[PDB]
């Protein structure tokens, strides 16, 4: 109604909408640290 | 066992010809699984 609105609104994402309105895919990496054994680490640089 | 938040599994498949009880002798058990589960364990159950 007049005071009732749908909580979800849709993007336009037109091909010519221009930078700032064009779709952008975002991947957010969050590093979780706890008092548990470490499982994820950077590569070990193997040399001869 | 669970030490330092690390779950360890050891095994040994020596052939046993005494069906009554475990024969007298010595056999060390090699490690197989070293997964850091991180889930505290206080109970145990077996599948059949």
């Amino acid at each position: 109604g007049f005071n009732c609105y749908f909580p979800l609104q849709s993007y336009g994402f037109q091909p010519t909408n221009g930078v700032g309105y064009q779709p952008y895919r975002v991947v957010v990496l969050s590093f979780e640290l706890l008092h548990a054994p470490a499982t994820v680490c950077g590569p070990k640089k193997s040399t001869n | 066992k669970n030490i330092d938040g690390y779950f360890k599994i050891y095994s040994k498949h020596t052939p046993i010809n005494l069906v009554r009880d475990l024969p007298q002798g010595f056999s060390a058990l090699e490690p197989l699984v070293d997964l850091p589960i991180g889930i505290n364990i206080t109970r145990f159950q077996t599948l059949l």
